[PDB]
């Protein structure tokens, strides 16, 4: 054993109480298999890049290009349903870009145009920005022409020195007259003798005024949010109370993700009772083996078998020929053997250890099966992935990794199908991939017949 | 197609559409992140729920549905029912504490937002720690993990901005990674700097001798406790391994690992050994008293290598008595019928 509690043959079939070791020599150490549990799946390059993409064929996707498109990078394929339009209905199986995808989920149009000086555009925009629904092409009037060419409502941001009126509670505490006592009315200087309304023009910073300390004198945007702004929603209990109540009750989710009616996102501004309700709805958008794993599970091969049977003998030679090739794969799958949800990978079998040696050489040199540098690749990526998800998750970086991860999963399986991995500067040599082991210039079945 | 360009484009495009303004935007997000913290804790205080739990429920509602909770973290939080229960009590928090809920989420957003914006910062940094033995994307990614770390500790009360703050928290993360993953045979950070020092020193030494320094110079130039045994050792660990599979001789088809023999495996000669040895050792073990012979047979050949602790109840005198008298009658009759003499070893 490792520690030595049991050391001979009499008890050959039992395991040690404090440490686990059942024995017959180290051959067990070269025959046993371990596995890595992948964060978010990836797929076998052996099934994705063979001339006939066995998954592109079975899953009617662009046999060769739609795959490469969503697999390695972020090109999303709407998996189940996505009510909101592009111009046309939800594309059951079609794929879209980051850009247009972006335009969807947050809200139609994003326009942040922030004014140059403090008094010219800051006034044009402000007057028409807070409660006024700004129609498309709203020609803001000062630097050049601030053009807001899109939809529903508007949200402006900062304000320096010109005149303060109707703005949020920021400046309220600054000039103590209104937040300390009810003096905002007298704040209007001299004509009061003959909601926000401040002095003629006394403050010029984005600060806190204990002593002008916590400050930030800068710019002032006028970002137009294309979304519909509700101020006084009411209670109707047919379906669960949607949106909000007058002022007391607010059943909506906070200001990220909330689906009420056909419109599906809800931002919240506790300033005035304003429940910002964006319109894009639940659009299942996925990319990577995640998406394909789904698609693959959902298919009832029997149906596509029968569907192809009809497509095969009936229409003309162009689409029926494609269907005959696509019927081949689906048939065997069903025929005898195993079912097709397995082509996706989420559990990587690891090759034995003594088969990927770590050995002492000369002086103290060591020698290890190239396979091990590839395994570490994957393990590190898989780990870093986990920790990246847990720490918090900025989209770009999660995919970025997921990508590396994928590539890695290729590496051990087969190197070179997509780029070729290298041991660090010394040998620009393809680390022998498991594949390279089986086939290779002088691989396994191969030298299995050259001689022994 | 090719992996670097795509991500470069990927975040450079997003920074291109959203860089953070020097003061305002970074100030803004910062303020929100902190308020979130103060919020989540105050939530913990009034719900009796761990800040860890309050942090994960707000994350789910702002960053991702049941999909992101089920695959990443296996399953302890019921995909639907669990998180939701938690959101309900958050709602119930009247006007006063509901405010914190609404703040927590928005703060959470800011976080991820600030994190997005300063990804150029990482890449610019990570760019220079390139040839250390880590993949550019791996390097940017650790550095990324580093910027996220900075986000947790930055105090906006202390005027300095996130730029100079992220730099450190990122450079730390990178260097660590470089020292932790770069090699197959792990080597702690100290050995690492040690090796850099060793290298650097060897450089200054190559400068004038015209003689690649004998390990004498390196010891000297290095400092306090450096000797020849130390340097020969360090550079022996510095050599990365070799591809057990490498093209050898005329690289036509020579893979290095066929030439290394095997040691545990009993080459035929040994299997034959163990047979006679065990059969004859077993014959002698029987024709003898199953007393002090088995004691020393089991004490030596069955467990571990204790005269006193060797025999059951009978003390030392009977041990040495039968050990040495049976061991010799056994050897001297084995001297007669010479079977063992020819040293099986
Ligand atoms: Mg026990
Ligand atoms: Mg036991
Ligand atoms: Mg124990
Ligand atoms: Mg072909
Ligand atoms: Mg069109
Ligand atoms: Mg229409
Ligand atoms: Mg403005
Ligand atoms: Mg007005
Ligand atoms: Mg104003
Ligand atoms: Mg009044
Ligand atoms: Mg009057
Ligand atoms: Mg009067
Ligand atoms: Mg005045
Ligand atoms: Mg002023
Ligand atoms: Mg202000
Ligand atoms: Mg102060
Ligand atoms: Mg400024
Ligand atoms: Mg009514
Ligand atoms: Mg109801
Ligand atoms: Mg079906
Ligand atoms: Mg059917
Ligand atoms: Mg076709
Ligand atoms: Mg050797
Ligand atoms: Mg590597
Ligand atoms: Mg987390
Ligand atoms: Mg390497
Ligand atoms: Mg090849
Ligand atoms: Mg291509
Ligand atoms: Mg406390
Ligand atoms: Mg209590
Ligand atoms: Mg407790
Ligand atoms: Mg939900
Ligand atoms: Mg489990
Ligand atoms: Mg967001
Ligand atoms: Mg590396
Ligand atoms: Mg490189
Ligand atoms: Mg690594
Ligand atoms: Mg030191
Ligand atoms: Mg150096
Ligand atoms: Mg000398
Ligand atoms: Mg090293
Ligand atoms: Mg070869
Ligand atoms: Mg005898
Ligand atoms: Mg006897
Ligand atoms: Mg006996
Ligand atoms: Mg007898
Ligand atoms: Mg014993
Ligand atoms: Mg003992
Ligand atoms: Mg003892
Ligand atoms: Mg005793
Ligand atoms: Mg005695
Ligand atoms: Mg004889
Ligand atoms: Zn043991």
């Amino acid at each position: 054993c490792a520690c030595g509690k049991y050391k001979r043959q009499r008890f050959e079939g039992k395991v040690c109480e404090r440490c686990g070791v059942e024995v017959t020599k180290s051959i067990v150490r070269r025959y046993r298999m371990g596995h890595i549990e992948l964060a978010t799946p990836a797929a076998h390059i052996w099934f994705v890049k063979d001339v006939p993409s066995k998954i592109g064929t079975l899953l009617d996707l662009s046999a060769t290009e739609l795959e490469q498109v969503l697999y390695f990078s972020k090109y999303i394929v709407l998996d189940p349903k996505g009510a909101i339009l592009n111009g046309v209905p939800v594309e059951k199986r079609q794929l879209l870009t980051d850009e247009e995808y972006r335009e969807l989920r947050y809200g139609k149009q994003e326009t942040y145009p922030l004014p140059p000086g403090v008094d010219a555009l800051v006034k044009d925009g402000e007057e028409v920005v807070k409660g006024q629904e700004l129609a498309p092409g709203v020609v803001s009037r000062l630097d050049g022409v601030a053009l807001y060419r899109f939809p529903r409502r508007v949200r402006v941001e900062y304000v320096k020195k010109e005149r303060a009126g109707l703005r949020l509670p920021l400046a309220a505490w600054v000039e103590k007259e209104a937040y300390k006592p009810g003096e905002i009315l007298a704040e209007l200087p001299e004509p009061y003798l003959f909601g926000d309304k401040i002095v003629a023009a006394i403050d010029p910073e984005e600060e806190v005024i204990a002593e002008a300390e916590g400050v930030v004198h800068l710019h002032e945007p006028a970002s137009i949010l294309v979304v519909k702004a509700r101020v006084y929603p009411f209670e109707d209990d047919v379906e669960v109370s949607t949106g909000d109540r007058v002022a007391p009750g607010d059943v909506l989710a906070d200001g990220g993700k909330v689906k009420s009616d056909v419109y599906g996102r809800v931002e919240v501004d506790l300033v005035r009772n304003v429940v910002r309700v964006v319109e894009s709805y639940d659009i299942d958008a996925r990319m990577g083996a995640e998406a394909i794993q789904q698609l693959l599970k959902e298919l009832d091969l029997e149906a596509l078998e029968k569907e192809l049977l009809e497509e095969m003998k009936h229409p003309s030679r162009a689409r029926r020929a494609k269907a005959r090739k696509r019927l081949e794969v689906v048939r065997a799958f069903l025929d005898s053997g195993n079912r097709p949800e397995w082509m996706i990978l989420e559990a990587v079998p690891v090759l034995p250890p003594d088969l990927r040696p770590m050995v002492q050489v000369d002086g103290g040199r060591f020698a290890t099966s190239d396979l091990n540098d590839l395994y570490r690749r994957l393990i590190n990526r898989n780990n870093r992935l986990k920790k990246l998800l847990a720490q918090g998750a900025p989209e770009i970086i999660i995919r970025n990794e997921k990508r590396m991860l994928q590539e890695a999963v290729d590496a051990l399986l087969d190197n070179g199908r997509r780029g070729a991995p290298v041991t660090n500067p010394g040998s620009d040599r393809p680390l022998r991939s498991l594949t390279d082991i089986l086939s290779g210039k002088q691989g396994r079945f191969r030298q299995n017949l050259l001689g022994k | 197609k090719i992996s670097t360009s795509d991500p470069v484009r990927q975040y450079l495009h997003e920074i291109g559409q959203v860089p953070l303004l020097t003061l305002e935007e970074e100030v803004e997000l910062a303020r929100k992140v902190e308020e979130g913290m103060e919020a989540i804790k105050k939530l913990s205080e009034i719900t009796g729920l761990d800040p860890d739990l309050i942090r994960e429920v707000v994350r789910a509602k702002i960053l991702g549905s049941a999909r992101v909770r089920h695959i990443p973290g296996l399953k302890e939080t019921l995909d639907p029912k669990t998180v939701e229960e938690i959101d309900q009590k958050l709602k119930s928090l009247p006007k006063e504490h509901k405010r914190y809920l609404h703040i927590a989420r928005e703060g959470e957003a800011a976080r991820q937002h600030l994190i997005e914006a300063n990804l150029r910062l990482v890449v610019s940094i990570a760019k220079k720690y390139t040839g250390r033995g880590l993949s550019f994307l791996d390097l940017i990614q650790e550095g990324n993990q580093g910027l996220i770390r900075a986000v947790e500790k930055f105090e906006y009360k202390r005027r300095f901005k996130f730029s100079t703050y992220a730099t450190w928290w990122i450079r730390q993360a990178i260097n660590r990674a470089i020292a932790d993953q770069a090699r197959t045979i792990r080597i702690p950070v100290h050995m690492v700097e040690t090796i850099n020092k060793l290298s650097r020193t060897a450089r200054q030494l190559q400068q004038e001798l015209g003689r690649e320094p004998t390990y004498e110079e390196i010891a000297e130039a290095m400092g306090p406790g450096w000797d020849a045994k130390r340097v020969e050792e360090t550079l022996k660990i510095a050599q990365e391994p070799v591809s057990l599979e490498t093209p050898i001789g005329d690289e036509k088809d020579s893979f290095y690992g066929d030439f290394i023999p095997d040691e545990h495996l009993p080459s035929p000669v040994d299997a034959a050994t163990q047979s006679l040895l065990s059969e004859e050792l077993e014959k002698a073990l029987s024709k003898l008293s199953e007393r002090e012979a088995m004691v020393l047979k089991l004490r030596k050949g069955l467990i571990d290598g204790e005269e006193v602790g060797a025999f059951f109840g009978v003390t030392r005198e009977r041990i040495r008595q039968i050990e040495n008298k049976a061991l010799r009658k056994l050897k001297y009759h084995e001297s007669r019928t010479r079977k063992l003499r020819d040293f099986l070893d």
